[PDB]
């Protein structure tokens, strides 16, 4: 049987969506993917092993022979030498700088691990940075809060079978992150007829116009969004509220208020 | 049986604890093969409550909510009731049946990954699987589950053989070393139970990405909903009929599930297991209630819940009192924040970080340690079932004699381990069983009027609180509002109750109190520790926030 590319995935100052949002997918369906087409080495959230016996699984993965991809959900804290965030007594930062050293491409799963995130925002007491600055290496950044699955899986697979993906300014694919939300919102005619909700109570908002006098971030954020939903149903906008601007670097403190435009 | 017991006695420690969500270490004392001491310590910190300070009330319903993307939603709705109570804005009726119906979708989805993606390797032997006959398993499975064609010979030789060409490969994945690689005596299935169990963990899999697809036709996303707003909520679409027709579709769907493996499963392990209805008990039970027919106010979620709110005392059923929020407060003494913080009531929280080191007896959790008039409370799927089954509650009446009866057990035998795992299926069956009759009730009512946010004005000075009972139990959210910003925002969560640290009379918390009698059968893969720390379904991301 054939070998199977080694995937170390990493959590450290993170909510665990993005590694919900990663199991929502159905191009292949989480089960496939890691039954037949990557080989999932170590994943505190489903993984068997606990304690020592997990952290040594760690191990056998980062020594490898055939080496190994990283994913990274999460920010690193680096206050009092990095010790508001651990995993088996050791500093995220320092764990998560042994692992990217040897590996062989690293993905940054959601805003956290891609910009610091919610934990980075203002006053940011645990010092919280994103893994590009903690590292100092570039990464591909997969962002979002969570990123849809599409895009994760999307880049994931990108990366084993043809390469680099294509990286804005930001390094997000631009496969996934090429174009603005607004540009493909169904209530753009609205916005460009000056026709806006003021309230949520609203018949504006019921006849479903405009949520830019809300504080819609769509004009500024890029992502795909409007164009391929979440979780084959709906998003944001369609369920009547305005885009945060989630996939934008340090969006908490850029994005907000953000029922304002102010 | 007897229950495997080894002679070890010296310490151990389990970091990480993996099959959760968040960064926790356990510390226990064994002697002579019991757990005689324990200590549940919360390895990271992030501090939402002081990033949250001088921001718009509005604002932090979004914050909040990525305290935890494992319950998705539930900061949310709790942040929205919170500033919803501040402002002093009564919702309207279609957005108390929108809210709560994403909340029934959550717990569907929360409480079918927990138990197969999280809890069952505690229980099951993936690789005993292997040895089973699919023809045997099929006849088993007959006689333990309803008919179904996924319980087929034909199914299980399928799962089998995808199981062994993947085990066969070397590449272990998630798998690698496991606890029960080799076999284990604390593991008791047979290969066919093993095998069964694991071909439901492979369909939940699939069958979770259709829980959420039911909860982002409401929510606008899952994970991390995006159609709450002071006031009630902005989804107009969620009360049309087709949305209607595919959320009721695919909810039947996933409950189908719920009956057909889910609680079979459950069962057949605690058959199996009948030993952890002696193991892991605690005394003090407390519940906000969820599912209210009145969201006016707090005072009205607690009175008018149908999984009713209440305080259980040292295990007496007959006495379930009041919810005094009032009698709420939260200790930092054995927490890594600064002295002088113990016996703050939620409106007057402090979040002050001060770490010391790795395993100080003195300050060894990020947590801290809420006590309710200076007791533990243990919160969630086993304390609202308690609580609803002393209060006649008809459903969980019904449902916990159906289960006590199938595992011949008295009531008492669910204060344990086995208890805690067994409430969380009892209450998802339940909420299964309600679906349909709070969809309709939504869809007759938005069809006649769709009125879903009602007006509301900033106060310039104000303080609310926001209840939810999450899948994890007792969720609460405070807000001081001071020049219509945030003075003070704090989250209790239902994680902080279950497994923060000592309170500062020195009192163990409820997963350090049910560590204490844990019997290891081999110190070097202590299984049994993990199975009572996952009954309690930790989320260590919530509980520091
Ligand atoms: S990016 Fe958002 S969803 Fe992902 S870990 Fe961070 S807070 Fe959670
Ligand atoms: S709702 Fe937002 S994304 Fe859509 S047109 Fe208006 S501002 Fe643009
Ligand atoms: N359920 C859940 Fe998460 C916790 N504890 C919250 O609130
Ligand atoms: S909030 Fe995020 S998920 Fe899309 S609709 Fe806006 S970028
Ligand atoms: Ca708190
Ligand atoms: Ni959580």
């Amino acid at each position: 049987a054939k070998h199977r590319p080694s995937v170390v995935w990493l959590h450290n100052a993170e909510c665990t969506g993005c590694t919900e949002a990663a199991i929502r997918t159905i191009k292949p369906y989480i089960d496939a993917l890691i039954l037949d087409t990557i080989s999932l080495d170590y994943q505190e959230t489903i993984m068997a092993a606990a304690g020592e016996a997990a952290e040594a699984a760690l191990h056998q993965a980062l020594e490898g022979k055939d080496g190994y991809y990283l994913v990274v959900e999460g920010g690193l804290p680096t206050i009092d030498g990095g010790q508001w965030g651990m995993v088996a007594g050791h500093p995220m930062i320092e764990t998560t700088k042994k692992a990217a050293a040897k590996a062989k491409g690293i993905i940054c799963i959601g805003t956290c691990s891609a910009y610091g995130g919610v934990q980075k925002a203002k006053p940011n007491p645990s010092q919280a940075k994103g893994v590009s600055e903690a590292l100092g290496v570039k990464t591909i950044n997969i962002p979002g809060c969570p990123p849809n699955p599409i895009n994760f899986v999307g880049a994931v697979v990108h990366v084993l079978t043809k390469g680099i993906p294509d990286l804005d300014e930001n390094g997000r694919p631009k496969l996934f992150y090429g174009e603005l939300v607004h540009d493909n919102c169904p209530r753009l005619p609205h916005f460009e007829a000056s026709e806006f909700a003021p309230s949520f109570d609203s018949e504006e908002a019921k006849k479903g116009f405009c949520l830019y006098e809300l504080g819609c971030k769509g004009p500024v954020t890029y992502n795909n969004c409007p164009k391929v939903l979440f979780n084959q149903v709906n998003w944001p906008v369609q369920a009547g509220h305005p885009c945060l601007g989630c996939s934008e670097p340090d969006f908490w403190d850029t994005m907000t208020p953000f029922y304002e435009q102010g | 049986k007897p229950t495997p017991q080894s002679t070890f006695t010296g310490p151990i420690v389990v970091d990480p604890i993996t099959r959760i969500e968040g960064h926790l270490r356990i510390m226990v004392e064994v002697e002579n093969g019991k757990v005689k001491d324990a200590w549940s310590s919360s390895q990271l910190f992030r501090g939402l409550e002081i990033i949250l300070k001088g921001r718009d009330p509005r604002d932090a319903q979004h914050f909040t909510q990525r305290a935890c993307g494992v319950c998705t939603y539930v900061h949310a709705l709790a942040s929205s009731r919170c500033v919803d109570d501040a402002v002093k804005v009564s919702i309207p009726a279609n957005a108390r049946m929108m809210r709560n119906l994403v909340m029934a979708s959550q717990y569907l989805h929360d409480h079918l990954v927990h138990f197969y993606h999280l809890h069952a390797l505690d229980w099951v032997d993936v690789t005993a699987a292997l040895k089973a006959d699919p023809n045997k398993a099929a006849k088993l499975a007959a006689s333990i589950a309803p008919a179904r064609p996924g319980n087929s010979a034909k199914a299980l030789k399928a799962v089998q053989d995808k199981l062994k060409a993947f085990v066969e490969s070397g590449q272990l994945g998630i798998f690698t070393n496991a606890y029960f690689l080799g076999g284990h005596k604390a593991y008791y299935l047979p290969p066919e139970v093993d095998l069964i169990a694991t071909a439901h963990y492979l369909e939940a899999l699939h069958m979770q990405v259709k829980a959420a697809s039911a909860m982002a036709i409401l929510g606008g996303k899952n994970p991390h909903t995006q159609f709450t707003v002071v006031g009630g909520c902005s989804n107009y679409q969620g009360l049309t009929k087709d949305p209607l027709a595919n959320y009721l579709a695919l909810s039947k769907e996933v409950c189908q599930f719920v009956n057909e493996c889910y609680i079979p499963d459950l069962l057949a392990v605690a058959g199996f297991y009948k030993d952890w209805g002696g193991i892991g008990g605690t005394s003090n039970y407390l519940a906000f209630g969820e599912f209210a027919t009145d969201d006016s106010s707090p005072e009205k979620h607690l009175a008018t819940s149908q999984f009713p709110s209440g305080v259980i005392t040292g295990r007496d059923l007959g006495k379930v009192d009041n919810v005094d929020l009032g009698a709420i407060y939260e200790d930092v003494k054995y927490s890594w924040y600064a002295p002088g913080g113990d016996g703050k009531h939620p409106y007057d929280g402090v979040t002050d970080p001060k770490y010391t080191k790795l395993d100080d007896k003195d300050h060894y959790s990020w947590m801290k340690a809420p006590r309710y008039k200076g007791k533990a409370m243990e919160v969630g799927p086993l304390a609202r079932t308690f609580i609803a089954y002393a209060k006649g509650q008809p459903d969980f009446k019904k449902v916990v004699d159906m289960v006590l009866g199938k595992l011949s057990v008295p009531a008492t035998a669910l204060h344990s381990t086995l208890g805690r795992t067994a409430a969380r299926g009892i209450e998802t069956a339940i909420v299964c069983a309600n679906m349909e009759k709070w969809i309709k009730e939504m869809a007759d009512s938005g069809a006649k009027d769709n009125t879903l946010c009602a007006k509301w004005e900033m106060p310039e000075e104000s303080k609310g609180v926001g209840l939810a009972d999450a899948p994890r139990g007792a969720l609460s959210h405070w807000i001081r509002i001071k020049g219509k910003k945030i003075d003070n925002f704090q989250l209790v969560v239902p994680c902080t109750w279950n497994l923060g640290p000592r309170g500062a009379q020195g009192d163990k918390s409820p997963v350090e109190e049910a560590l204490i009698g844990t019997p290891i059968a081999d110190p070097k893969r202590p299984v049994e520790i993990l199975r009572t720390v996952h009954a309690f379904d930790p989320c260590i991301a919530c509980g520091v926030h």
